[PDB]
This record gives structure tokens, C-alpha cells and sequence, in this order.
RNA sequence: CGCCACACGGGGUAAGAGCUGAACGCAUCUAAGCUCGAAACCCACUUGGAAAAGAGACACCGCCGAGGUCCCGCGUACAAG
RNA sequence: CGAGUGGCUUGCUACCUCGAUGUCGGUUCCCUCCAUCCUGCCCGUGCAGAAGCGGGCAAGGGUGAGGUUGUUCGCCUAUUAAAGGAGGUCGUGAGCUAGGUUUAGACCGUCGUGAGACAGGUCGGCUGCUAUCUACUGGGUGUGUAGGUGUCUGACAAGA
RNA sequence: CUGUCCCAACGUUGGGCCCGGUGAACUGUACAUUCCAGUGCGGAGUCUGGAGACACCCAGGGGGAAGCAAAGACCCUAUGGA
RNA sequence: ACAGCUGGUUCCAAUCGAAACAUGUCGAAGCAUGACCUCCGCCGAGGUAGUCUGUGAGGUAGAGCGACCGAUUGGUCCUGUCAAACUCCAAACUUACAGACGCUGUUUGACGCGGGGAUUCCGGUGCGCGGGGUAAGCCUGUGUACCAGGAGGGGAACAACCCAGAGAUAGGUUAAGGUCCCCAAGUGUGGAUUAAGUGUAAUCCUCUGAAGGUGGUCUCGAGCCCUAGACAGCCGGGAGGUGAGCUUAGAAGCAGCUACCCUCUAAGAAAAGCGUAACAGCUUACCGGCCGAGGUUUGAGGCGCCCAAAAUGAUCGGGACUCAAAUCCACCACCGAGACCUGUCCGUACCACUCAUACUGGUAAUCGAGUAGAUUGG
């Protein structure tokens, strides 16, 4: 099979091997594309995935390659863009970016502050009880945003009851 | 007793009872089941639970499976619905235990069981084409209480 | 089902047998995080007092308050760092690849060593640096001795050689700072490496006990009651199961106690100094009089009276160091009595 | 430490078994063979059932010993040794004119041999020789 | 029976929590990819270890002399050695 | 009702050993398994919290002291994070113990005409050997690598 | 009342260890540096597959040689005995 | 002393070569008489291990029972099952006699008869058929071949599984089995499947793996829908008579009862599912739009996955192997016994010659393994 994607024109596609590096206005996002015989190559203005087979383990990942380079299309133009907002019951929360990475204070009282790194060249802007989390690159933003409402996860206690913690509201 | 002990043709047929005394009654409350007044030509769907493999069934485990085969069928189409289910099978050979070491070794008589060729129709039902896939489940539900793998055939029934 | 209950001895310090150097050997050095220095020093164990400390932690809730702290007394004079040496990283491990050595050597060092007559300094200084351009330099460690002459109660003058490892910034400049001490006449003290207060980890040969039972070497019981009269009293039950056929090494036997390895760690050195202070009356038991460089290591230090000791700053601390503590007396009382 | 080696093996990007079957049965016609980039040789498979037959084989032993190394400049030997008569004349002598090597000591480049390599455009299930021994707790010195 | 000392942290996982993601336009923690995550695994730390047969490395001394043994006085050592 | 796993219980068989492979319980010392009792990390709840209940990963470590009884088991007490189970000739007598079983003495009950018996009870009642080989714990002497002194490296090995 | 025990320590005397002299016995099909698994009359140092293993000597406590010592006391069998 | 019990009983070779069963026995650890082995003498032309045909014997497998017999269902003839000790039927197959062919015998005298000497009467295993037993490397039959008493080649090792029955020596070709290395021969060919190291394990105490489950993946087929735009997704619409009637303080799609009617229109239920005290609210049906190509339902087969826990150190013999060094379908070339072919020699038997069993010549595809034991030369 083979599929043909055009590039857009705010956009340079380029490749190293199996690397696959999407530049744009937004920024730059570099790929490893590697799967048993499919071979991702940049045809001057069209990105080619294509595979001398048939099968469903082939097509599976050549659908997903396909996603792949698309949403790098729309990270290095328009951007990815997650919307978060903080919830506490009885207890202040401080959420304040700290250098490369955003930590979580007095969280449902704590005394020591809960912390996670952000990944790659995302970045997370605070404007009081609303976060949002931006960048070119969908792997990165997407984690950095899951990784905030994983900070504030609760095992021991009800989760009904204590329902403290920062929230996934937009996903793009 | 595990069926381990039963389940394979490995003894003659030891049927005769004016030779064999004491023998446990069957399990077995019903073999025709549903509206028996009513003809089995009557029904457009005839479905069958085909035993896969040849084996010796227990009365015990005859009744566990007929019993939970047509207490679906009471479930969903009613204690007086329309269907007719039929068990073809009947324990003729009769089942010892030797309950001393292996001297006079002949077992005491303890069961019966019912013995059953491969591709063998063990229960047949005749129900209706709305009635067909609750019928289906039912035989899902007895195969797991014998000891064979089992075909679900559709013998009269053009209507999928 | 018959009681659980922790194997006899630790497995960790085997095979128990002889040592092959007197001298501790360090396995570990610590990390380059501040300034280029030596990464540890040498000493003579003297005995043992005590002394009253102030405490100087602040989660203590005698915190300000005198206590009683044992103290093992080590004479610390300076030793001589005679040699640079550097290793290289090969695909094999670190190998040694050139020394760099000196002039001016100790008198009595040529009974040990076959002293250097005709060396070349520069042209050694050069493979190291070719090296260091190249990549492919592991580390730089100090070939050092002790000067047991400076040392009255310590019968030998045949000097003890060991390495010892130099830490710090940056590669090329703790190469520079490590040929600085070399080129004197590699004179350092105590003082240069260490401060009073901070944990130090002393490696030493323990005392030797000769050949021992199970007992007394891997800590297993004595025979019990009845058991104890029947011509059987420190031996053990069985040397194993019927199968394996066979006595495993992780049985308690019999053999070699003492003379082996050890390294101490955590260990606060209490205060360094200079002079008569920390001597005994009428000498401490089977050593001497101390009347020169010392150190005072909390608690116990392995080996007995006389045998050379090492230094090394924690690879492992649990505290954090507070600095120079109060001394408000030291215990000159006679050890027989 | 030199070596007069006949013949120079690359085993970068190749399925190690198969160089190694090679290599035993040119030492026992009397080559004198080098194995180069040890740590470049590739092994197929599941990553997590590979290293577990490993690891396996470092936790096998007793008093006698079950000497099992974790470097890929033994791993490769050992697997060479598997395929020759070692405890024999002919055999121990074979197996001494062999060495595995970790890169390339050499001036000269590795001659790759017939139908050992494997093509990483067609294969994502394999494990190098260095990633093995990085899991196996061997110092990386490569 | 007295006294002193015996981490923290890395790395990779399990169960599990997830991200991106297709087969299957959606959905999906998985199929390829990725972020995490056990007293457990690896490292860290201690002990042994040139007989590792690829039987090692460095520096200096020396081959008519470097060094060693015996001898002698003794133990920080020790059943002989 | 149906399907299995294990080889801890019991039973079956009679292949091995009758020119003997010492036997219950215990003790002492070593290794192991996981079907996990505690400790770590998790999922669910008839999950507010606290305390539980059920399940998953997991064998690093731990799992102790005592009263009756030869007892294993068990019953019982107070502690405990918990006071898990099992394999190793039901691990372990050229290690120990002899309370039990298992001779020769004796009594009681039952049975027997009797000698005597008991798959009942009870008191007493023996335990040999200087290690050849192998195995391991420690200690030396040689040879190999191929003049000496000193310092190291680290394949591997052990640890809770 | 006490080291029977918690929990073991130090000491004393004779041995044990080294030297001179004296000088047996038990035991021996052969070979024999073994270990892990397997197999085999189902309980192997010797067979199979691997692993390990330079030779010799000293001391030790006894894991194995189904260790050595006794043509099983138990059980059954004999047209045995008392 | 006696013992039916254990142990031992000493030189070479050549020919044949068992029985571990039956009857009786204070007999079952023993004997006797038979079966069977061997030797001698007699007899003098047939013999019958195989097959075909003919004339006879038979009630086991299967099957069936309004064919007996005895079991064993239900319904207001119909309908549901069975039999070691049932039979209206009925094999394969075994077996009597004879003829034909084959093979064999008439100097190697067969078939048979008489006599001397035994050994043996603990057997075992595989396969087929069994009976008992949950099962067993169990117990007890039967037919047969093997071990015992059978080498050599293969199977990792391994009495009885495969090849193979074997005088010496030698050349050659194969058998079973094998050809990536260990290890002789292929890293062979065409093609497909498997991603679990599944597997690389004929048989097996030994090599497990089940019931159940599986949008893991490959392949084959059937029905239906689709450019008059299917399947999904997303957007828009999902309207009034009326909030149906009854029930009820109320119940208005949606507590319950019954009906379930028609306008507008391109659709839109007297409402399929949540929601409310009841409303409201969110959606399903159904219609339209955007999009644009196959989609959906079911049947079958292949390989794999889950189900899957054990004790000193994991395993297909090991190494290790992934478009294979696995698996399945075909094919090509090789390696590989003492088998088979071939040269010389030896033994034994027989023939011709001979006094000879001394020579010599000849025949053996139809001679050459062997425990107990019989016979014979040294
Ligand atoms: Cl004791
Ligand atoms: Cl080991
Ligand atoms: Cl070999
Ligand atoms: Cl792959
Ligand atoms: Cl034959
Ligand atoms: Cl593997
Ligand atoms: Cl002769
Ligand atoms: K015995
Ligand atoms: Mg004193
Ligand atoms: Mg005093
Ligand atoms: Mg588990
Ligand atoms: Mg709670
Ligand atoms: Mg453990
Ligand atoms: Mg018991
Ligand atoms: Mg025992
Ligand atoms: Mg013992
Ligand atoms: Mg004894
Ligand atoms: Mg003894
Ligand atoms: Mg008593
Ligand atoms: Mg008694
Ligand atoms: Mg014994
Ligand atoms: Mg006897
Ligand atoms: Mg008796
Ligand atoms: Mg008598
Ligand atoms: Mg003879
Ligand atoms: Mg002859
Ligand atoms: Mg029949
Ligand atoms: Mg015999
Ligand atoms: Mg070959
Ligand atoms: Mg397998
Ligand atoms: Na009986
Ligand atoms: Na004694
Ligand atoms: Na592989
Ligand atoms: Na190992
Ligand atoms: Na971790
Ligand atoms: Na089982
Ligand atoms: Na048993
Ligand atoms: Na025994
Ligand atoms: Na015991
Ligand atoms: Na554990
Ligand atoms: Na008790
Ligand atoms: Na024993
Ligand atoms: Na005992
Ligand atoms: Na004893
Ligand atoms: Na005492
Ligand atoms: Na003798
Ligand atoms: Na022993
Ligand atoms: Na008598
Ligand atoms: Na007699
Ligand atoms: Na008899
Ligand atoms: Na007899
Ligand atoms: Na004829
Ligand atoms: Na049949
Ligand atoms: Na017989
Ligand atoms: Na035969
Ligand atoms: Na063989
Ligand atoms: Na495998
Ligand atoms: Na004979
Ligand atoms: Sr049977
Ligand atoms: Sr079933
Ligand atoms: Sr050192
Ligand atoms: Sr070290
Ligand atoms: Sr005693
Ligand atoms: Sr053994
Ligand atoms: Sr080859
Ligand atoms: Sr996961
Ligand atoms: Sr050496
Ligand atoms: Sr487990
Ligand atoms: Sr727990
Ligand atoms: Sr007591
Ligand atoms: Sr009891
Ligand atoms: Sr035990
Ligand atoms: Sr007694
Ligand atoms: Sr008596
Ligand atoms: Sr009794
Ligand atoms: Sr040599
Ligand atoms: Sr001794
Ligand atoms: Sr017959
Ligand atoms: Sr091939
Ligand atoms: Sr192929
Ligand atoms: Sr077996
Ligand atoms: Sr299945
Ligand atoms: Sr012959
Ligand atoms: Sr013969
Ligand atoms: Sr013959």
C-alpha cells in the first residue's frame, strides 16, 4: 500500500534515516518511524509511508504513522493546545511553575510540595485558576498535561469525597 | 466421585439388570420438556447440542445440564412458552466403585450413565425464529456441565 | 513447624581468610564535587579515652548540653605523596598508564621501594596530557607513604605505601593541583584533607585471632543442656541435609577469625591536632606516649594498637556535617586501673 | 595484545548464532579468526525472553561454579565454545586461535560473512549484545 | 551484659495508573511508539579476586649483581608452614 | 455439574533394597518452593474518615516467648508488623536426645481350659568405629604464565 | 538454690599441634578432581548432556561413598529346630 | 546327620538349540508325566509354513429388535432410548478336508516310527483383542513378535521403539536416521504460515497439558447493503393537535391501566434509554447535510495466545536458531550399518574321485547370532 501526504506550505518536512524532522512556524518536531518494511520517505513536497505488505499488523501501523506526521503538520503551524483548571475543597493549592518544572504545593494539606518535569519544549502558563499547556510536539504536551492530573492522584481515600486536584478541561 | 473415573468407554456394556441388583435411581426428573402436547413439526427452527467427542455421561451430570438448559428457557420465554426441548439419551450402563486391596476387586454398583457416540445429537430443541438465540444460550450454558466440546447445529433454519 | 531464625554470621565478608596486605586497600572513592584534593590519609591506631563533647545537633533534644563520646586516639603525622599516577580507559576497565615522580625522597623509603635514580618527569607529564586530549583518561590517583619514624611507639621505619585517589573540578585541573603536591616534595597533614567534625570512613586490617570455632567465628550457639555433657559442647548440629551430598561454603566452620579487611563507615572525627593532649598517664597499654599530629575517631576503629589505619571522606554519610565541636575535656586517666 | 588473525569478522548488525557457527567450524580447519564489534551484534527475538534466559544462566550456580559472562566479549565467546569440541586436543586448540573483540583493535575492516545479517528495515524483534550486558549489570566500557 | 558503625539516590520492570495511536473515519494504555510505577531486579556500598591459559597493567631497580633465603632479637602474626 | 494442577494427607501396587540404606517427636545447622501471614507497590468495595473485607504483583527480610501433652497436630496465655505453609531419604543418630515406638522383668483390664494373647493401659529397661576417597571451611608447598621490589587493574565471586 | 536456660565469657589441669624414639588395627574388584540435571532394576564419583577442575601437602568438623563393623532381630517361606 | 534352601564346580573348537507352558502331586522355592530341545536306529514317497478355488464348521465386531427377551421415554397410531450373561440379521477372520500353484523330500531320506540324554514348569516387553481396577513402571488372559539367549547402525544416555539378524579381511551402495556448529552430509530449491523461542519432543513411567475462552493473525465460502452515496463519525432537524385517556393532589415519552390514533413534512414514537417530587434537562428511533468506498452479518479451516503453581542450577542432548536451524505442502542433491553387491580366505554341509573322514575338483539366493541342554573332534 501507499499513502500520500501533502505538506503545508508554512511547513518543511525533511528526513535522516528512519528520523523524520517537521519544521514550522510553531517550532520543530523530530520522529523515529520504524516498523518491519515500511518505508517513510520525503518526495520534495509529499511525505510517501508506503509497505510492499498487505497485512493487518502492516496497515495498523501505517494508519498510525499517517496520524503521526499529520499532527506534526498541525504542531509546527497551529500548536497543541491543552486547557486545565484547579479544584480544591478545604485546602489552598499553590500550582506554580519552578524553572523546568511545574510543582503542586499544600496539596489537600500537605507539608511537602508534589512535583513533575515537563517534556521537551512544552510549556505551561498559570493565570491563577486556569492552566494551559502548549507546544508542537502532541507527545510531549499530551503527557505534560496528563502528568499534572496524575500529581494529584489518591489511592487510600475516596476519590468522590476528595475531589482536590487539577483537571484536563479542553483536549484539543 | 470425579467423572475422570466414568467418563471414558473402557468397560463391556454392563446394562442387563436381571443380573445387577441395587442400582441408584436416575437424576433425570423430565426428558421431555416444554409444550409436549404440541408436534415437533410444528416449529420452523430445530437446533441441536452435537457431542464432539465419545464419552460416558452421568445421570448426575445429564440432569445438571438439562436442568440449567431449560431453566433459561423458563427464564426468558416463560414457564409455559413455546418451545419443546427433548433429551435422547437415557443411563442404561451401570456404573461400580471399588469402595480389601485388590482382592475381589468387583466394585459395588454406585450411578448410571448414558453412553454417547461422537457427532450424537445429546439434547434436541424446536423453538421459534424470534426464540432461536435464547435457545442458543441455553445449550451454551449446558455443554459447560458435561464433559465433551460441543457443536450448536442448526439443522431446520434458513433464518439469518 | 520448629522456629524461624536468622542465619549464623553474614555472608557478605567472605571468603574469611588471611589478608594479603597489612595496608587497607579502599574499593570506593568519593565523588567530584568541590575544590581538587587528596581523597584520604593514614595513621597509626594508639588506644582509646574519652571525652566530653557539647552536642552539636539541632534535632537533639540535649542540644547545648555536655556528653560523654568514646574516642580512639590515631597519631596522623604527614606522609609523602612521591608520585602522580594516571590510568586510562580502556575497553578492559581502567589500566595504569605512566607515573610521575620526584627527587626528593625520604631517607628511610629504600626499604621498601627500589628508589628512583634516573627518571624522566616531564616527557611521563606529557603521555598524561596526550592522553587527557585524547579522551581517553580514567583518573589520577597519588602514590603516598607514611613516615613511621616520626612516629615513637611504632616499632617499624619501613615506610607503608599506598594510593590514593585526587577528586574534584575539572579533569585538567585537578591534574595541575595533583603535580603541585608531587613537585614540593609531597609533604601534606591531616589538616589539608579533613576538618574535626566531618565524617570520615577508617579502613583497617582487624586483630588477629588466630583459628577459630563456629562459635566464637560465625556466632552459632553452644550445645544446650543435655546436649552440652555428652562429649559434644561448641560443635554444630549437622554440616548439612543427607541431600545435596555435599557441605555447602554457607555452613558455619571452623578457621581463620581476624586479619581480614574492614572498612568502618561514618566515622566523626572528633578533633585534629598537635601535642601531648590525648595521652594517657603512664602510656597507653602496649603502644606508647603520644606526643605529636593526632586525631580523635569517635567509637572504635578496627585493628589493634600499632597498625596503620585509613581515611576516607563518607562515600555515604547520613548526617550533615557540623563543624568543630566543643571539647570541654579530655580524659588523661591512666587505661590500667 | 596483538594477534595474527586470517580472517576479520564484523559482527555489527548480524544474528550472532550464525556467525558463531561459522567462525567454529573455520577454527577447527585451522583459522586463526577475530570477532569484532561484539557489542554490535544483534541476537533476534523478544528483548524481555532473551534477557530472562540471561539472567537465567548468572543465577545458575553453586560451589563448583557456573562461571556465566556478562560482557559481550564473553557472552560471544561462550556461545563460539558451544559449538566446539573444547574439552578435546583439536577442539581447545581451535577455540585459543579465536578471540572476540569489543569495536575494532584492527586497521582493517571486518569482512561481514554469508547470510548472518540481519536487515533493520525488516526487523524491529532483536536485541544487541551491549543491551543485553547493560541489563546483565556489565560496566559499559564500550 | 559494655561501646562504635551499617543510606540516599540512580537505571530497568511487575501488578497498576496513563499519553500518543491504528487496525476499525469513531473508540481504544498496545498492535508499533512513550511517560510512570514494588521491600522485589540491576547499579550504588562492603568482602574476595592474576591460575582470568587472552594466565593482566604501571613505575623504578637490576642481569655480577637488584633482590631473596638462612642466621640473630622479637611480635600488630601464628596449631606445622 | 464439568475441567484440571500438585505430589503435603491417605489408599493402591509390589519395581528397588532382607550377606540390614537405624525409627516417631524434638534439637542443632544449611539450601529451597510459593499456593504470601507481616513488610513494599497496586485494583475493587455494600470505599466519608478510622477500621476492615476481597483481589493483583511480589519469596528481599521477618514470622518470636510460653502452660498441659513424647506427642506431630492441637487446645490455651500474654506479647506481635505478623507471630504463613511446604520440600530437601516425612533434610539432619559415622551430630545430639531416648520422652514415645520396638526384646528379655512386672502389674491391671479384657480374652483363653492352658501355654499365652491384646494394633489396651502402666513401672523399668544397651545407642560400636582411630576418615582411605569425596565434599566443604581455613592453612601451606610447588609448577605454569617467564630477574626483582612496590603500586594497581577487575574477568568473575559472596552479601540482607 | 543455682550457668538447666536467656547467652555466653574468662581461667585451670590432661590431651590435642610441632620434635626424638616406639609402633599396631579397621579397611581395599577396578578406576577415581568433582558439581548440576537426566538416564538406568525407579536412591549414579564411573552411563548421557553440560558445568567446573594446575599438582602436592597440613589442620578441622563429619555432608556423601544408600560409609565401616554383623550371611536382618522384623515379615514371609521350609512337608526346618527347640 | 538331613535340607526341595544360599554359594561354588577348573582346558579349546564344531553342529543343532529350548522351556519359563499342560495334567497330577501336604503341590505351588520341589517332583513326576506331557509339550518343547538333542542324539541314534528303522521306514521309503510323499509333505503342507503361504495363496486361490471347492465342500463344510462358527454367532465375535457391527447392526437391529410391530424377530424373541429384559431393560428404557412422552402424547391425544405417533414419539424417545438400550443389552457380557438378547437375536429376525451379520462380517472381517479363524478353522476341517480336498484340488491347483508355490515351496520341500526321495545320495542333504522328508512325513512317520522306535529308542538314549536332557534342560524346563519365578519370565518379561511391544502391538492387536481383551476381563478386573480411579489409576499404576497394577493384577489376570489371549494372538503375535521380540528381550531373556540378539551383535552392529539410529534413538543424548536407555533389555525388548526404528533399521538390522552376524564367519574373517577388503572395496563399494544403501537402511533407519540425518545434512547450521558440536558431528559425516544443504546455512538446498519453489511456496505459505507462526512472533509464541510457540517450536527445534515418532513411540514413552519418561515427550503433558484440559474444560472454557480468544477483533492475535492467515485463508476459504454464504447472505445483505452500496456513487440514486453504503458503514462510522460530525453538524442540523428531531415539529403540532396534546401536557394522549384512564389513574391521581400530580403523573405531562418514560410509576400503573388501555389505546397506540392524524396533521405538517424531508423526517420525528400516544416514545427505545438516562433524568425529575412532578416539570425541565441529555439522548434513541426516524430525516436532511458534510465526507467518499467499500461496508455489514454469518459459516469453515490453519498457526498462535489465555487458561498454566514447587521445592540444590533453566533447557529442544548442548550451542543456539525467527522470509528459521520452526511448521505445513512439494521438490533437488547428499551423509549414513556388520544390511545389500563385490574380490580372496575359513568353517560346516552336500556332490564327484578315493580305503580315507588324506588330496583334488564342484555346489550353498534357498549354510554361518545364541543362554539351559543334547551331539562330536581336539
Ligand atoms: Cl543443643
Ligand atoms: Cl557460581
Ligand atoms: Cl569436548
Ligand atoms: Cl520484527
Ligand atoms: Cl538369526
Ligand atoms: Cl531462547
Ligand atoms: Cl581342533
Ligand atoms: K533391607
Ligand atoms: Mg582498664
Ligand atoms: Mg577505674
Ligand atoms: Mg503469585
Ligand atoms: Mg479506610
Ligand atoms: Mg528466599
Ligand atoms: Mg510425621
Ligand atoms: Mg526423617
Ligand atoms: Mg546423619
Ligand atoms: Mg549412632
Ligand atoms: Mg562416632
Ligand atoms: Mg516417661
Ligand atoms: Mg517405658
Ligand atoms: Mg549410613
Ligand atoms: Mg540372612
Ligand atoms: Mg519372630
Ligand atoms: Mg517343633
Ligand atoms: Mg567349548
Ligand atoms: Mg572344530
Ligand atoms: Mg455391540
Ligand atoms: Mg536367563
Ligand atoms: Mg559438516
Ligand atoms: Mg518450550
Ligand atoms: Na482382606
Ligand atoms: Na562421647
Ligand atoms: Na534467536
Ligand atoms: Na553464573
Ligand atoms: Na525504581
Ligand atoms: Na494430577
Ligand atoms: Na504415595
Ligand atoms: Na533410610
Ligand atoms: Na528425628
Ligand atoms: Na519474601
Ligand atoms: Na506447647
Ligand atoms: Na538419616
Ligand atoms: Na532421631
Ligand atoms: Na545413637
Ligand atoms: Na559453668
Ligand atoms: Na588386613
Ligand atoms: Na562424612
Ligand atoms: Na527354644
Ligand atoms: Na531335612
Ligand atoms: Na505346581
Ligand atoms: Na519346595
Ligand atoms: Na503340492
Ligand atoms: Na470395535
Ligand atoms: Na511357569
Ligand atoms: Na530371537
Ligand atoms: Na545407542
Ligand atoms: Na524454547
Ligand atoms: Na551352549
Ligand atoms: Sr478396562
Ligand atoms: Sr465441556
Ligand atoms: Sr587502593
Ligand atoms: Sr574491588
Ligand atoms: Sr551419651
Ligand atoms: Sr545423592
Ligand atoms: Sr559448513
Ligand atoms: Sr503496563
Ligand atoms: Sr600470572
Ligand atoms: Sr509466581
Ligand atoms: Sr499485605
Ligand atoms: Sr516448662
Ligand atoms: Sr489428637
Ligand atoms: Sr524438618
Ligand atoms: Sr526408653
Ligand atoms: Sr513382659
Ligand atoms: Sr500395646
Ligand atoms: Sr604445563
Ligand atoms: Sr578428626
Ligand atoms: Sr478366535
Ligand atoms: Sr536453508
Ligand atoms: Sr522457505
Ligand atoms: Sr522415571
Ligand atoms: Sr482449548
Ligand atoms: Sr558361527
Ligand atoms: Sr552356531
Ligand atoms: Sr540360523
Amino acid at each position: 500500500p501507499r499513502v500520500e501526504l501533502e505538506i503545508p506550505e508554512d511547513v518543511d518536512a525533511e528526513q535522516d534515516h528512519l528520523d523524520i524532522t517537521v519544521e514550522g512556524d510553531n517550532g520543530s518536531v523530530t520522529r523515529r518511524l520504524w516498523y518491519p518494511d515500511i518505508d517513510v520517505s520525503v518526495d520534495g513536497d509529499t511525505v510517501v509511508i508506503e509497505s510492499d505488505e498487505d497485512n493487518a499488523k502492516t496497515m495498523s501501523t501505517i494508519g498510525t504513522f499517517q496520524s503521526h506526521i499529520e499532527n506534526m503538520f498541525h504542531g509546527v503551524t497551529e500548536g497543541w493546545e491543552y486547557g486545565m483548571e484547579v479544584f480544591y475543597s478545604h485546602f489552598p493549592m499553590q500550582v506554580n511553575v519552578e524553572g523546568d518544572e511545574v510543582v503542586i504545593e499544600n496539596f489537600l494539606g500537605e507539608k511537602a510540595p508534589r512535583r513533575t518535569t515537563i517534556h521537551g519544549d512544552t510549556d505551561v502558563e498559570i493565570d491563577g485558576e486556569e492552566l494551559t499547556v502548549s507546544g508542537p510536539d502532541i507527545e510531549a504536551v499530551g503527557q505534560t498535561a496528563a502528568d499534572i492530573e496524575q500529581l494529584t492522584r489518591i489511592n487510600d481515600k475516596d476519590v468522590r469525597v476528595f475531589q482536590d486536584g487539577v483537571y484536563i478541561t479542553r483536549k484539543p | 466421585k470425579p467423572a475422570s473415573m466414568y467418563r471414558d468407554i473402557d468397560k463391556p456394556a454392563y446394562t442387563r439388570r436381571e443380573y445387577i441388583t441395587g442400582i441408584p435411581g436416575s437424576k433425570i426428573a423430565q426428558h421431555k420438556m416444554g409444550r409436549k402436547q404440541k408436534d415437533a413439526d410444528d416449529y420452523p427452527v430445530q437446533i441441536s447440542l452435537i457431542v464432539e467427542e465419545t464419552v460416558q455421561l452421568r445421570h448426575g451430570s445429564l440432569e445438571a445440564s438439562r436442568l440449567s438448559a431449560n431453566r433459561h428457557l423458563i427464564k426468558e420465554l416463560g414457564e409455559e412458552g413455546d418451545y419443546k426441548m427433548t433429551l435422547r439419551k437415557f443411563p442404561h450402563q451401570v456404573l461400580r466403585e471399588n469402595k480389601d486391596g485388590m482382592r475381589a476387586a468387583f466394585g459395588k454398583i454406585v450411578g448410571t450413565a448414558a453412553r454417547v457416540q461422537a457427532g450424537e445429537q445429546l439434547f434436541t430443541a424446536y423453538c421459534n425464529v424470534e426464540d432461536a438465540e435464547h435457545v442458543k444460550e441455553a445449550f451454551r450454558r449446558a455443554y459447560n456441565k458435561i464433559t465433551p466440546s460441543c457443536r450448536i447445529k442448526v439443522e431446520r433454519g434458513e433464518e439469518l | 513447624p520448629q522456629p524461624s531464625r536468622p542465619r549464623k554470621g553474614s555472608l557478605g565478608f567472605g571468603p574469611r581468610k588471611r589478608s594479603t596486605s597489612e595496608t587497607p586497600r579502599f574499593n570506593s572513592w568519593p565523588s567530584d564535587d568541590g575544590q581538587p584534593g587528596v581523597q584520604g590519609f593514614a595513621g597509626y591506631k594508639a588506644g582509646m579515652t574519652h571525652v566530653v563533647l557539647v552536642n552539636d545537633e539541632p534535632n537533639s533534644p540535649r542540644e547545648g548540653m555536655e556528653e560523654t563520646v568514646p574516642v580512639t586516639v590515631i597519631e596522623t603525622p604527614p606522609m609523602r605523596a612521591v608520585a602522580l599516577r594516571a590510568y586510562e580507559d580502556t575497553p578492559y576497565g581502567q589500566r595504569p598508564l605512566t607515573e610521575v615522580w620526584t627527587d626528593e625522597f625520604h631517607s628511610e623509603l629504600d626499604r621498601t621501594l627500589d628508589v628512583p635514580e634516573d627518571h624522566d618527569p616531564d616527557a611521563a607529564e606529557e603521555q598524561i596530557r596526550d592522553a587527557h586530549e585524547a579522551g581517553d583518561l580514567g583518573d589520577l590517583r597519588l602514590i603516598t607513604h607514611t613516615v613511621p619514624d616520626a612516629v615513637p611507639s611504632v616499632p617499624k621505619k619501613k615506610p607503608d605505601v599506598m594510593e590514593t585517589r585526587v577528586g574534584g573540578g575539572s579533569v585538567s585541573d585537578r591534574l595541575d593541583h595533583a603535580l603541585d603536591i608531587v613537585e614540593d616534595g609531597g609533604e601534606h597533614a591531616m589538616n589539608d584533607i579533613f576538618r574535626a567534625g566531618e565524617y570520615a570512613d577508617v579502613a583497617g586490617v582487624t586483630k588477629g585471632k588466630g583459628t577459630q570455632g563456629p562459635v566464637k567465628r560465625w556466632g552459632v550457639q553452644k550445645r544446650k543442656g543435655k546436649h552440652a555433657r555428652q562429649g559434644w559442647r561448641r560443635r554444630i548440629g549437622n554440616l548439612g541435609p543427607w541431600n545435596p551430598s555435599r557441605v555447602r561454603s554457607t555452613v558455619p566452620q571452623q578457621g581463620q577469625t581476624g586479619y581480614h579487611q574492614r572498612t568502618e563507615l561514618n566515622k566523626r572525627l572528633i578533633d585534629i591536632g598537635e601535642g601531648d593532649e590525648p595521652t594517657v598517664d603512664g602510656g597507653f597499654v602496649n603502644y606508647g606516649e603520644v606526643d605529636g599530629p593526632y586525631t580523635l575517631v569517635k567509637g572504635s576503629v578496627p585493628g589493634p594498637d600499632k597498625r596503620l589505619v585509613r581515611f576516607r571522606p563518607a562515600v555515604r554519610p547520613n548526617d550533615q556535617p557540623r563543624l568543630d565541636p566543643e571539647v570541654r575535656y579530655v580524659s588523661n586517666e591512666s587505661n590500667q586501673g | 595484545a596483538e594477534f595474527d588473525a586470517d580472517v576479520i569478522v564484523d559482527a555489527r548488525d548480524c544474528i550472532m548464532g550464525r556467525v558463531a557457527s561459522q567462525v567454529a567450524e573455520q577454527a577447527l580447519d585451522g583459522e586463526t579468526v577475530a570477532v569484532v564489534n561484539a557489542e554490535r551484534a544483534v541476537i533476534t527475538g523478544r528483548e524481555e525472553q532473551i534477557v530472562e534466559k540471561y539472567e537465567k544462566r548468572v543465577d545458575i550456580g553453586n560451589d563448583n561454579g557456573y562461571f556465566y559472562p556478562k560482557r559481550p566479549d564473553g557472552i560471544f565467546k561462550r556461545t563460539i565454545r558451544g559449538m566446539l569440541p573444547h574439552k578435546k586436543q583439536r577442539g581447545r586448540e581451535a577455540f585459543e586461535s579465536v578471540r572476540v573483540y569489543l569495536g575494532n583493535p584492527y586497521d582493517e575492516d571486518g569482512e561481514v560473512l554469508d547470510g548472518t545479517s540481519l536487515d533493520r528495515l525488516s526487523n524491529i524483534k532483536f536485541v544487541t549484545l551491549g543491551e543485553i550486558s547493560e541489563t546483565l549489570g556489565a560496566n559499559k566500557t564500550w
